[PDB]
RNA sequence: CCCGGCGAGGGGAGUGAAAAAGAACCUGAAACCGUGUACGUACAAGCAGUGGGAGCACGCUUAGGCGUGUGACUGCGUACC
RNA sequence: UGUAACGGGGCUAAACCAUGCACCGAAGCUGCGGCAGCGACGCUUAUGCGUUGUUGGGUAGGGGAGCGUUCUGUAAGCCUGCGAAGGUGUGCUGUGAGGCAUGCUGGAGGUAUCAGAAGUGCGAAUGCUGACAUAAGUAACGAUAAAGCGGGUGAAAAGCCC
């Protein structure tokens, strides 16, 4: 029952109904992002594998919010010669409820 | 440092640091590295720089309409309660008040009151200037200093 | 009811006291005060002491049953060491620290 | 979603029996060792022991190509004033006929715990005898 | 003999768990006296198994 | 204008260099000095 | 004007120390041994940014291979196969796929087989 | 008032707004020493962490799972100046 | 000193040579997301806003920009005994020094913003002062002239009195 699609680079295997956090997507929060670009599409033992951007199936998303992650900070330091450094970084994100599974 | 010029022990032997004095300020009881010193923080300005700061104040003074101008400021009682009336008249609750003649009859009754100060037409500073809410003068006081600062 | 009761400045080590204090940690009263009476330690003598005093807070200063009750919670902490000075040979000085001791006894029905 | 990970009270294992005879003793202790660490199994996470059960019949009939059955010798060092012994590997065969194949598996898995582990599930025999008949063992062929 | 470097609580606390004072198992209660003592040791006022020696 | 609001022209004060506080203020741990030398010590250097 | 620095200094100590909650020793309680302890933490974490970016792609490698060699095929002629035949699955998905379903990772296998002879 | 040596020290009562303000007396840190609870630990080798991570423990909860503590097992990894 | 001259197992190929194709493999490169600098370009230059290319390992060192602490002006104003500073947690927040809110302890001070002056920021100096650790309940108890018993005193007697 399961959906194969790349969203920002990388593969996701999303279910009916479940949700999914990845990349920011510039994209409001009451709306729908939708992806063409599935490459699998499994339901039952009825599977759709493509030459990619497989035929017709689709994902069909709707946006929850848009937090940032917990703080991964980052120290480089050189052994005795005098030289450190510490850095933080958050990155953004995505939550997508998906809601729709087709052909 | 009320101290003496003896080492507080051998320089080679003892296991401890070496040592010169007690009076050095890496120990206790013993102190300042780079001592202060009696010394005078006062700096120069010119002439020319004081005039025009001057100048650029009161008019920007003016830009802010807190320059108010009467003609005469007349109290005849010393009594500060009446100043305390003739400032509870104009809606003045804190002002310089610049005069020509630094009249014996105004610097008495203002003494007591934190908020009004009294000055002369020579004695103009800045920072009184810009520090209080309202600057009154008398026009024979914006007249001399019409005829000091230009 | 907690019913502590504690002996400050015990002048002896705290880990001497502590040795003995391990032993009574958790038993009915009586059993206790026998086993302390047959130990052959000082430090057995002090909570022994603080001990009689526990029990005879617990049956005084609140209501009764001596034969209920059971030390819960006994702990000894270290207290303010006192310092003298040791002369050892070749002119050389050791501060030794004569150590001092709190017992605590804290005896309940429950 | 994070990658799957296999929790080990969920674990099935199996039970094998591998004949010995005629099949040389690197290759066969190489397919034992790929067996033995879960590397045939999908559900395959490297902190879990995986592997099945191993059973080995016919331990001394295993043969080495070449000279080496005179020639390779097993040292192992006693520990001592410098008592260093060995044997060779027909000596072996005589005399400790099932500890060439646990040296020969011993030295080709991972050293901790978890190789201490999937060694335990190595259970070889000289004779062509078992007694784990009660186990139900089925046939795997290298 | 000087020691290396200080070693922590845990083998400070490993070599003093063997310091564990047992206690006595149960005292014995007299025949006549009804009181506690020792094993083979008079009482604390004298009666030994039931015989007044010191008194 | 009040008293809490003249502020200096840009580029007037910069607030100049205090030697030895650390990695992160740059010199600091010899101060610009650099190593060793009649250059590095305490009242050092040559005569003009 | 006199600054006294007991109050910052005990911030920036508690600062490490709330850092470094859970080491074993005095790198927990030393301020100067947990200063040690943060920073080598500090430099762990970012090699192991790195060295977990390569290391469950090795993990996905071996369930990929175990799961291809288990339904009959190779795990290199399998990747030779799918890319042949122009599937773009990475390896993180194919290793999810072999792990949970064996149906669509036959039909994979059945296509790469198709695709490579 | 009571234990205790007509001790020290303590438990009560009382004063006080406060006695964990009681004469070692405002606040009362860290190192150090403990008591209790949760988890790990008696066939496993090393700058003692970190990336992955099972189980258990309490909390909740859209009953899916999250949160905090422990972290068996594991790849990498020879302190600071 | 222990095999000990593949890293080990082991390999008659899992060795060597030749041709060839897959595949793994880095912080390289590509992809996606974000930050900052520089060069040009134009929008009307709150010397900003945008489009674009490019760059970002760094010691001695050079340059730019910040955070925080004490005191002074703003401040006889503001917060505050329906609870300040300090102490101790927790949770949000920033690229970082850091900040903000708040539980509990405390029991009367602190101080926005923008400026100004600095005894202005400690891990090391066989640094100084104080407290406390480790070795450790370890060595030792200071002449190998020697103690034993009974009676006393006291809560307790080898050491005190007889």
């Amino acid at each position: 029952m399961y959906a194969v699609f790349q969203s920002g680079g990388k593969q996701h295997r999303v279910s009916e109904g479940q949700t999914v956090r990845l990349e920011k997507l510039d994209i409001a929060t009451g709306e729908t992002v939708e992806f063409a670009e599935v490459l699998m599409i499994a339901n039952g033992e009825e599977v759709k594998i493509g030459v990619p951007f497989v035929d017709g199936g689709v994902i069909k998303a709707e946006v929850v919010a848009h937090g940032r992650g917990e703080k991964v900070k980052i120290v480089k330091f050189r052994r005795r010669k005098h030289y450190r450094k510490q850095q933080g970084h958050r990155q953004w994100f995505t939550d997508v409820k998906i809601t729709g599974i087709s052909a | 440092v009320t101290g003496s010029g003896k080492k507080p022990w051998r320089q080679k032997g003892t296991g401890r640091a070496r040592s010169g004095s007690i009076k050095s300020p890496i120990w206790r009881s013993g102190g300042v590295t780079f001592a202060a010193r009696p010394q005078d923080h006062s700096q120069k300005v010119n002439k020319k720089m004081y005039r025009g700061a001057l100048k650029s104040i009161l008019s920007e003074l003016v830009r802010q309409d807190r320059l108010i101008v009467v003609e005469k400021f007349s109290v005849e009682a010393p009594k500060t309660k009446l100043l305390a009336q003739k400032l509870k008249d104009m809606a003045l609750e804190d002002v310089l008040i610049i005069t020509g003649e630094l009249d014996e009859n105004l610097f008495l009754a203002a003494r007591n009151l934190h908020k009004v100060d009294v000055r002369d037409a020579t004695g103009i500073d800045p920072v009184s200037l810009i520090a209080f809410d309202k600057v009154v003068m008398t026009a024979d006081a914006v007249k001399q200093v019409e005829e000091m600062l230009a | 009811m907690e019913t502590i009761a504690k002996h400050r400045h015990a002048r002896s080590s705290a880990q001497k006291v502590r040795l003995v204090a391990d032993l009574i940690r958790g038993k009915k009263v009586s059993q206790a005060l026998d086993i302390l009476t047959y130990t052959n330690k000082k430090a057995a003598v002090l909570v022994k002491k603080v001990l009689e005093s526990a029990i005879a807070n617990a049956e005084h200063n609140d209501g009764a049953d001596i034969d209920d009750l059971k030390v819960t919670k006994i702990f000894v902490d270290e207290g303010p060491s006192m310092k003298r000075i040791m002369p050892r040979a070749k002119g050389r000085a050791d501060r030794i620290l004569k150590r001092t001791s709190h017992i605590t006894v804290v005896v309940s029905d429950r | 979603m994070k990658t799957f990970t296999a929790k080990p009270e969920t674990v099935k294992r199996d039970w094998y029996v591998v004949d010995a005879t005629g099949k040389t003793l690197g290759r066969l202790a190489t397919e034992l060792a790929r067996r033995l660490r879960g590397k045939h199994k999908a559900e395959y996470t490297p902190h879990v022991d995986t592997g099945d059960y191993i059973i080995v019949l016919n331990a001394d009939k295993v043969a080495v190509t070449g000279n080496k059955r005179t020639d390779k010798v097993y040292y192992h060092h006693t520990g001592h004033i410098g008592g260093i012994k060995q044997a060779t590997f027909e000596e072996m065969i005589a005399r400790r006929p099932e500890r060439v194949i646990e040296i020969a598996v011993k030295g080709m898995l991972p050293k901790g715990p978890l190789g201490r582990a999937m060694f335990r599930k190595l259970k070889v025999y000289a004779g062509n005898e078992h007694n784990h008949a009660a186990q139900q063992p089925q046939v795997l062929d290298i | 003999a000087v020691q290396q470097n200080k070693p922590t609580r845990s083998k400070r606390g490993m070599r003093r768990s063997h310091d564990a004072l047992t206690a006595v198992t149960s005292l014995s209660v007299d025949k006549t006296s009804g009181e506690k003592h020792l094993r083979h040791h008079i009482t604390a006022d004298g009666y030994y198994r039931g015989r007044k020696v010191i008194a | 204008m009040r008293l809490n609001t003249l502020s200096p022209a840009e580029g007037s004060k910069k607030a100049g260099k205090r030697l030895g506080r650390g990695i992160g203020s740059g010199l600091g741990k010899t101060g610009g000095r650099g190593h060793k030398g009649q250059k590095s010590r305490s009242g050092g250097g040559v005569r003009r | 004007a006199r600054v006294k620095r007991g109050v910052i200094a005990r911030a920036r100590h508690k600062k490490i120390l709330k850092q470094a909650k859970g080491y074993y020793g005095a790198r927990s309680r030393v301020y100067r041994v947990a200063f040690q302890a943060v920073i080598k933490a500090g430099q762990y974490a970012y090699r192991d940014r790195r060295q977990r970016k390569r290391q469950f792609r090795q993990l996905w490698i071996a369930r990929i291979n175990a799961a291809a060699r288990q339904n009959g095929i190779s795990y290199s002629k399998f990747i030779n196969g799918l890319k042949k035949a122009s599937v773009e699955i990475d390896r993180k998905i194919l290793a999810d796929i072999a792990v949970f379903d064996k149906v669509a990772f036959t039909a994979l296998v059945e296509k790469a087989k198709a695709a490579l002879a």
